[PDB]
C-alpha cells in the first residue's frame, strides 16, 4: 500500500523474529532510537516474548497500539478439548474464558508503559469487540477508561492523545501530590495514627 | 572589473603557494 | 578537529575559499595583504569567527535516512534523483555501490546503470518489497543478488553482540532446555505455503530490521548500569538547587574632583507663613523689563548651539567626488 | 465566590513571587538563539503557522532580550534541510538579528531538524566568549523527532564541559533528549525545558528568558573586565567611522585609542575594549537588589490612610485592598504593586522615609 | 525510610512511598501471619518488586522463625530485575543498620 | 492635538531655602517660586480645557500630594480669577500653608538625607495611573533648590537612575529646574538628556516666569517639532567606587557592575566580597611590550 513509507518518515521500524536474539538486537536498536530523539515503532505480537517481561516505560513506552483482541486460534483441537473439559468440570463457558484469556494477555502488555507515577502513555485498544469488554479489564486500567472513550474513532482518538501529552508535558504542582499519591515519614506516621 | 581582482588575488595565492612551496 | 584556532588559520585553502566569495573581505585584504605588506597570518588572527562559520556549513552532513522508499516512481514513469540522494544511495547499501564503481567507467554511463537498477531485482530486493518471479529484473544487477546475500550475513554478524541479561530474550526460551509440550499453531509461526517452504515475508521484515540497526549504529561512529535504570526516581528525593546568593552592600565615596541654624529656619518658616497668611499677589510674578530681556537673551544663546547642532545630528551627501 | 476565586488566584500566582532572594545573576551573557525551520513547522496549530508565529516573537524577543541586557550579545541559528545555517553571527547589534530574522519571514520551512547540528554550530560561535559570560543556547524546537549524523551523547556531554547552558522550548510534547539535554546541562535542574499550551502562554516563556539565568554556585568565573566610558561629540562636518567605514555627523569617542563609533554598547574596533555609557550598567541593578515582595495587610488590624501614598488613589471599601512595604511600612494600592515591581525597581516608601 | 508494622520493622530503599505499597505491604503481612494464599492485584505504575522484598526480606529477619522466601518470575529478565532490586534494598538495609548482616541471595536458571 | 498631564515635583525644606536666601540677598524668595509654580500651573491649564495637573512636594520628612487634595477656607488668593484655575491655585496654596506648618512643628526634628527620589518615584506612579485611568500624555517638572550643600548624592544614584528606565518607557519627558549655587547635577543632568528632557539652571529667583513660560512650557504633543533650549553637555558616566573620581577607563566587577578605578586593595571587591583570581587580575596589571 505504500503506509510503511510514511511510519519511516518519523520513526524506526523494528519488528520481531521468531529468532530470540535477533529480537534481543531490535530491542537494543528500539531502546537506542528512542533515547536519542530518532524515534521508532516496534511491531510485536500480543503473545509472544517482547510481551512476557520486557517493559516499555519512560520513553520507551509512550503510546500502546492494540490490534485487536489477542483471541487464541479457535480452530484448534488442543483449545476445544480444554474449553469442553473446563465447562463440564469447573462450570466455566467457553466463551468467558476466551474473553478471559484474550483480555488477560491484552492487560498485559498495557501494563508494561507505567513503572511510576511521573510516568505517562496513551493506551489504545482497536478493535469493536473491546467497547463491551471494559469490566473484563484489570479495576485500575478501567477506573481511567472513560465512558465517552468507549467507542472512538481515530480522528477523536488522534486529538485527545494531542490534548492528553500536551497537558502530561507541563509541570506538576507538588502540593497536588504532597501527601495524597506520594508520603513521605511525617506523612505515613499522620496516616497510622489517624487510622488507629 | 572583478575578474582582475580575482586573477590577482589567484596570482598571489599562487605566489603563495609557490612561495610556501 | 579543523575547527581550532591553530588549524583554521594554517588552512590557506578554506582562506582562499571564502575570500573568493565575500566581497567586502576580498577588498580589505587586496588593500591592506597584497599592496601594504601585511602578514597574511596576522590579517586572519581577528577574524577567527568569520573562517570557522564558513568552514561549518559545509562541514556538517544530513543523518542517515531510508531513501529507496522516499523514491517514488511515479506507459513511462520519472522519477526524479539528486546527486544527494545519489550519495545517501551509496552510503545506506554498499552493495549499490559494488556495482556502481567497477561498472560506470567501464561497461555503460552512469544513467544506464540507475535506470537499470530501478528496473531490476536488486532494487526490490533491497526495498522492503517481496521478490515476485513473475517479474523479470534486470541482467546485469541480477548477477549481485548472491552477492547482496552474502553481504546480508557479514552485516548480520557486524551487528551480533552480547545483549544485557535485562533484554536478553534468548536466555528466556533457554531458562528451561527440556520444555517439550505443544507445539504452537500456525498461526504463531511464520507463514509457509503448499510445498511447505517459506512464503517470503519474514525476509523483508528482517529487511527493516537490519536498516534500522544499521542508521542506528552508523550514528555511533568514531565521530552497574541496570541499577539505574531499574530504580523509581520520583520515589527520590527531589531535586535541590544550587544557587548561590549574594548580599550587596552598597557604599561608595562622595564624587571628589555656610550653614544655618534651627533659629534662622524657624525665622524664615514664620516669614513665608506670614508672607502667605497676609496677601499674596500673582500680579508680581512680572518682570520688570529689564530682566526680561536678559532672560530672553541667554535662553536664545543656548536656542542657537542647540539648533547649529540639532541641525545635523546611508551615507550623508557628499562634495567629493 | 467569582470575586474570592480570582483573589486566591493572585495570591497563588504571588505565593511564586514571594521568594525573591538575591540570587547571583550573570548580567553579562553570551545568548544563541536556535529557531526550527522544518517540515513539523508547517503546521496550523499556531495562527496561521509556528514558522510565521515563532518568527514574530522572535523578533519581539530580540527587543526586549537587548533592551533589559545592553551588555549581552545573541546569535540566532535556524534549522533547515537537516543541516543547521547561521543567520546572524555572535554581536550587540539589535539591528542586525532582526533583519536576518525578516529574511528568515520569506522561505518556507522544510526539511528535518537535528539538534546535533545546531548544537555543533552553538558550540562553535560560544568558543571565543569570554569567561565572564554565561554562553546559553534558547532553543525553540517543535519537531517530534531528531536526525542527527552522529551520537547527541558525545555532543551533550561536550556542552557540560564547556560550561554551556540550554534552554529549549517545545511546541507538541516532551522528547527524551530534549529532557536529558536541558538536565545534564543545568546541574540536574528540570524546569528549563518548556511546553506551551497556547499563544498566550508562548509570549510568556520567551519574555521569561530575557531575564538572566542564576548561576550556581559551584561554577565561579569571578573576574574584572575592563571597561570604557566615551563622550559623545558633535562635530560641524562628517566623518568617517571606524566601525562601518562610512561618513556619520556623530558618534561617541574611545577613550583609549580617540577611534570614534557608531552605536552603542560595542566593542572598539580598534583596541578591543567594550564601550558602554552609565545608564547601560544601571538598567542590571534591579537584577542585583530585587525589591522585597508586598504582603497583603489583613483587615483585622487598622490602617493608616484612606488613599495610596504613591498615587492618591482611595481604597475601594471583606479583603483589605492595600499593600504594605516592610522596609518602610507604607500602604500601597493593587495598581501601584504592580507598576512598582515590574516598571519601577524602587519603593517610594523606602526613598521618602529619611535615615 | 524505616516506618514500623504492628510489630515488624521494615526498611524501605527509598525516601518516599506511595499509598498503594503501604497497603500492599500491610495486606502481604497479614496474609503471612493469618497463614494460607492470597492474590494481589497492584497497578503496575506502583513500585512493586520493591515492597515484597522490603516486607519479606524484614520478615524473615525479625521473627524467630528466620522463614525462607521463593520469588518465582516467568522469565530469566525478570529474575535480574527481581535481583537487581534485592542488591539495592540490601545495600540500603546495610548502611542504614550499620552492619552487613548474614544473607545471601541467589537466581537460578539454565547451564546455556 | 490631544490632553497631557503636568506633574510638578518641588523640593522645599527648611535648610535648603534658607540657606539659598542666606548666600544671596533675597529674603522670602521660596514666596517667589510659589506665585510663579502657581501662574505657571494656571498656564497649563489655559493650554487646553482637558488636561490635569499634579503637584507633589518633597518636604523634609517624606512627600506630600499638594494637589489634588487627598479625600481626607483662608483667602489666600483673589477670587475674581477664572474658577479652574481657582479651584486649583487655592488648594494648592492651602496644603502649601498646611504642610509648611506641619514642617514648622518638627524643625528640630533631624532629617539628614533628601527626598527627592521618593517624589520622583511617586510622580511616576501618578503618571501611570492616570494613563491607565479613564489617552492622556504626562511631563514630570522636578522644581529643586540646589543652593543648600547637599551631605550625599550617592544614594539617590540608584533610585534616580530607575527613574530613568521607566520615564523613557511611558513617553514622560522629565524636566529639571535648578535653583543653586552649583551649576551642573551631574545626575538630575543625565535624567533630563536620556528622557527627552529639558534641564535648566537658575541663579536668580526673579524673573522665574520668563524661564518656565519660554523654555519649560513645551507640550509632550509637539516635542519632535521644538529644539530644547538644554545648554549643558553630559557625559553618562560614573565615579568610582572607593575614589569618588570620575572614570573613563576602568575595571568593573562581573559580578555587581560595580566600577573601580584602580585594582581594588586585598583583590577582592570592594561591594559584594567576591574574590578575583590571581591569574586573572595579573592579567590586567600587566604593562605594555616594547621591543627592548
Ligand atoms: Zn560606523
Ligand atoms: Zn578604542
Ligand atoms: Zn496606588
Ligand atoms: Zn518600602
Ligand atoms: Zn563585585
Amino acid at each position: 500500500m505504500g503506509i510503511l513509507d510514511e511510519v519511516w518518515k518519523h520513526k524506526l521500524i523494528l519488528v520481531e523474529t521468531p529468532d530470540a536474539q535477533e529480537t534481543s538486537l531490535a530491542l537494543e536498536t528500539y531502546r537506542k532510537a528512542c533515547s536519542n530523539g530518532r524515534g521508532a515503532i516496534l511491531l510485536s505480537v500480543a503473545r509472544g516474548k517482547v510481551s512476557e517481561g520486557i517493559d516499555f516505560d519512560h520513553q520507551y513506552g509512550r503510546t500502546v497500539l492494540m490490534i485487536g483482541i489477542p483471541f487464541q486460534y479457535t480452530e484448534s483441537r488442543i483449545l476445544k478439548a480444554r474449553l469442553e473439559f473446563m465447562r463440564e468440570n469447573y462450570r466455566i463457558r467457553e466463551n468467558d474464558f476466551l474473553s478471559f484469556d484474550a483480555m488477560r494477555h491484552a492487560a498485559q502488555c498495557l501494563g508494561r508503559v507505567l513503572r511510576g507515577k511521573d510516568d505517562y502513555g496513551v493506551m489504545v485498544l482497536a478493535d469493536r469487540r473491546f467497547s463491551r469488554k471494559r469490566s473484563q479489564l484489570p479495576k485500575w486500567i478501567a477506573q481511567g477508561l472513560s465512558d465517552a472513550d468507549l467507542n472512538l474513532s481515530t480522528d477523536m482518538a488522534i486529538s485527545n492523545t494531542k490534548q492528553f501529552l500536551r497537558t502530561m508535558a507541563q509541570p506538576t504542582d507538588p502540593k497536588d501530590q504532597e501527601g495524597v499519591s506520594v508520603w513521605s515519614y511525617e506523612d505515613l506516621i499522620k496516616h497510622q495514627n489517624s487510622r488507629k | 572589473e572583478e575578474r582582475e581582482n580575482e586573477k590577482t588575488l589567484n596570482d598571489y595565492y599562487a605566489a603563495l603557494a609557490k612561495k610556501q612551496a | 578537529d579543523s575547527l581550532s584556532k591553530e588549524k583554521l588559520l594554517t588552512n590557506l585553502k578554506l582562506q582562499q575559499s571564502l575570500l573568493k566569495g565575500n566581497k567586502v573581505l576580498m577588498k580589505v585584504f587586496q588593500e591592506t595583504v597584497i599592496n601594504a605588506g601585511l602578514p597574511p597570518s596576522e590579517f586572519w588572527s581577528t577574524r577567527i569567527p568569520l573562517l570557522r562559520a564558513f568552514a561549518l556549513s559545509t562541514s556538517q552532513k544530513v543523518g542517515p535516512y531510508n531513501v529507496l522508499s522516499t523514491i517514488k516512481p511515479v506507459n513511462k514513469v520519472n522519477v526524479n534523483l539528486s546527486r544527494e540522494k545519489i550519495l545517501n544511495i551509496f552510503e545506506n547499501y554498499p552493495i549499490v555501490k559494488k556495482a556502481y564503481t567497477d561498472n560506470v567507467p567501464k561497461n555503460f554511463k552512469e544513467p544506464e546503470f540507475w535506470a537499470r537498477f530501478f528496473s531490476s531485482k536488486l532494487f526490490r530486493k533491497l526495498r522492503g518489497e517481496k521478490i515476485m518471479q513473475n517479474d523479470r529484473g534486470d541482467v546485469i544487477i541480477d548477477r549481485y543478488l548472491t552477492l547482496d546475500q552474502e553481504f546480508d550475513r557479514k552485516d548480520d554478524d557486524m551487528l551480533l553482540h552480547p545483549v544485557k541479561k535485562i533484554i536478553d530474550l534468548d536466555g528466556n526460551i533457554q531458562d528451561d532446555p527440556v520444555v517439550r509440550g505443544n507445539r504452537p499453531d500456525f498461526t504463531m509461526q511464520p507463514g509457509v505455503d503448499i510445498n511447505g517452504n517459506s512464503d517470503g515475508t519474514v525476509d523483508i521484515l528482517k529487511g527493516m530490521n537490519r536498516l534500522s540497526e544499521k542508521m542506528i549504529m552508523a550514528l555511533k561512529n568514531e565521530y552497574n548500569d541496570e541499577r539505574n535504570e531499574l530504580k523509581i526516581d520520583d520515589l527520590n528525593e527531589s531535586y535541590k538547587t544550587n544557587y548561590a546568593i549574594i548580599h550587596l552592600k552598597r557604599n561608595a565615596h562622595e564624587k571628589t574632583t555656610l550653614k544655618v541654624s534651627n533659629q534662622q529656619m524657624l525665622q524664615q518658616l514664620s516669614l513665608v507663613m506670614d508672607n502667605l497668611i497676609n496677601k499674596l499677589d500673582l500680579n508680581q510674578v512680572v518682570p520688570n523689563n529689564e530682566v526680561s530681556n536678559k532672560i530672553n537673551k541667554r535662553v536664545i544663546t543656548a536656542i542657537k548651539i542647540n539648533a547649529k547642532q540639532a541641525k545635523h545630528n546611508l551615507e550623508v551627501k557628499s562634495t567629493l567626488p | 465566590a467569582s470575586l474570592v476565586a480570582s483573589i486566591v488566584e493572585a495570591r497563588k500566582k504571588r505565593t511564586a513571587k514571594k521568594n525573591i532572594t538575591p540570587y547571583q545573576r550573570g548580567i553579562i551573557r553570551s545568548l544563541i538563539l536556535t529557531l526550527d525551520c522544518s517540515e513539523a513547522m508547517l503546521e496550523k496549530d499556531l495562527r496561521p503557522n509556528r514558522h510565521a508565529m515563532i518568527i514574530q516573537y522572535a523578533i519581539d524577543f530580540v527587543h526586549e532580550f537587548f533592551d533589559q541586557n545592553p551588555i549581552s550579545q545573541m546569535g540566532i541559528i535556524i534549522m533547515r534541510n537537516g543541516l543547521a545555517q547561521l543567520v546572524s553571527q555572535v554581536s550587540g547589534n539589535p539591528q542586525d538579528h532582526i533583519d536576518a530574522l525578516k529574511s528568515i519571514r520569506k522561505q518556507e520551512p522544510k526539511g528535518n531538524p537535528s539538534l546535533q547540528n545546531a548544537l555543533e554550530m552553538a558550540r562553535g560561535l560560544l568558543l571565543p566568549v569570554p569567561a565572564h559570560c554565561t554562553r546559553e543556547v534558547l532553543i525553540v524546537f517543535g519537531s517530534l523527532s531528531t536526525t542527527d549524523p552522529g551520537d547527541i551523547h558525545q555532543t551533550i556531554d561536550s556542552l557540560v564541559s564547556e560550561k554551556i547552558r540550554v534552554k529549549v522550548l517545545g511546541l507538541s510534547a516532551q522528547v527524551a533528549i530534549c529532557k536529558e539535554l536541558c538536565k545534564a546541562t543545568n546541574y540536574g535542574d528540570e524546569s528549563f525545558y518548556k511546553i506551551l499550551l497556547d499563544e498566550t502562554h508562548l509570549k510568556e516563556l520567551f519574555n521569561e528568558a530575557v531575564t538572566p539565568l542564576p548561576v550556581n554556585k559551584i561554577n565561579k568565573g569571578f573576574t574584572l573586565v575592563k571597561m570604557g566610558f566615551p563622550t559623545r561629540i558633535f562635530e560641524d562636518t562628517p566623518t568617517f567611522c571606524s566601525c562601518h567605514s562610512k561618513l556619520v555627523y556623530g558618534g561617541y569617542f574611545c577613550p583609549n585609542c580617540h577611534s570614534k563609533v557608531c552605536s552603542l554598547p560595542t566593542v572598539c574596533p580598534c583596541c578591543d575594549l567594550m564601550l558602554i555609557l552609565s545608564t547601560h550598567l544601571a538598567r542590571s541593578y534591579h537584577h542585583l537588589m530585587p525589591l522585597k515582595t508586598f504582603a497583603e495587610v489583613p483587615t483585622t488590624e487598622k490602617f493608616r490612610s484612606e488613599d495610596c501614598f504613591s498615587c492618591q488613589s482611595r481604597f475601594p471599601i471583606l479583603t483589605s485592598s492595600r499593600y504594605r512595604c516592610e522596609d518602610c511600612k507604607q500602604e500601597f494600592c493593587v495598581d501601584c504593586d504592580v507598576f512598582i515591581h515590574e516598571i519601577l525597581h524602587n519603593c517610594p516608601g523606602c526613598e521618602s522615609k529619611p535615615v | 525510610m524505616k516506618f514500623y508494622i504492628d510489630d515488624l520493622p521494615v526498611l524501605f530503599p527509598y525516601p518516599k512511598i506511595y499509598p498503594e505499597q503501604y497497603n500492599y505491604m500491610c495486606d502481604i503481612k497479614k496474609t503471612l501471619d493469618v497463614g494460607g494464599n492470597s492474590i494481589l492485584e497492584m497497578p503496575s505504575g506502583t513500585g512493586k518488586t520493591v515492597s515484597l522484598l522490603s516486607l519479606t526480606i524484614a520478615y524473615q529477619m525479625h521473627y524467630p522463625e528466620h522463614r525462607k522466601i521463593i520469588y518465582c518470575s516467568r522469565t530469566m529478565s525478570e529474575i535480574e530485575k527481581a535481583l537487581v532490586e534485592l542488591e539495592n534494598l540490601m545495600d540500603y538495609r546495610t548502611k542504614e543498620l550499620g552492619y552487613q548482616e548474614d544473607f545471601r541471595g541467589l537466581g537460578l536458571t539454565s547451564r546455556k | 492635538e490631544s490632553p497631557s498631564l503636568l506633574t510638578v515635583i518641588i523640593e522645599i525644606a527648611p535648610k535648603l531655602w534658607t540657606t539659598f536666601d542666606e548666600e544671596g540677598n533675597e529674603k522670602g524668595s521660596i514666596i517667589k517660586v510659589l506665585e510663579a509654580l502657581i501662574v505657571f500651573l494656571n498656564a497649563h491649564l489655559a493650554f487646553n480645557s482637558a488636561n490635569k495637573v499634579a503637584v507633589i512636594a518633597a518636604y523634609s520628612q517624606g512627600i506630600k500630594y499638594l494637589y489634588p487634595e487627598s479625600t481626607s477656607d483662608l483667602k489666600i488668593i483673589n477670587s475674581d480669577m477664572y474658577r479652574r484655575f481657582r479651584n486649583v491655585d487655592e488648594t494648592l496654596v492651602e496644603e502649601i500653608y498646611k504642610l509648611f506648618e506641619l514642617e514648622k512643628k518638627q524643625i528640630e526634628q533631624n532629617s539628614q538625607r533628601s527626598t527627592l527620589a521618593g517624589a520622583m518615584s511617586a510622580g511616576l506612579t501618578y503618571v501611570n495611573r492616570i494613563s491607565k485611568e479613564s489617552s492622556l500624555k504626562s511631563r514630570l517638572l522636578v522644581l529643586t533648590c540646589g543652593s543648600g550643600s547637599s551631605k550625599d548624592e550617592i544614594f539617590q544614584y540608584i533610585p534616580i537612575m530607575n527613574c530613568i528606565f521607566s520615564a523613557t518607557k511611558m513617553k514622560c519627558p522629565i524636566d529639571v529646574v535648578k535653583i543653586g549655587g552649583s551649576k551642573e547635577s551631574t545626575f538630575l543632568q543625565q535624567t533630563t538628556d536620556a528622557t527627552n528632557g529639558v534641564y535648566l539652571h537658575v541663579e536668580s529667583t526673579e524673573g522665574l516666569i520668563q524661564y518656565l513660560a519660554t523654555a519649560m512650557f513645551i507640550d509632550p504633543s509637539l516635542r519632535p517639532i521644538i529644539v530644547k533650549p538644554n545648554h549643558g553637555s553630559v557625559d553618562f558616566r560614573t565615579s568610582c567606587y572607593l575614589t569618588g573620581r570620575v572614570v573613563a577607563v576602568g575595571f568593573i566587577c562581573s559580578v555587581c557592575l560595580c566600577v573601580l578605578s584602580i585594582i581594588p586593595p586585598g583583590n577582592k571587591c570592594p561591594a559584594c566580597d567576591s574574590q578575583f583570581d590571581e591569574h586573572v587580575i595579573a592579567k590586567l596589571k600587566r604593562k605594555p611590550v616594547v621591543p627592548r
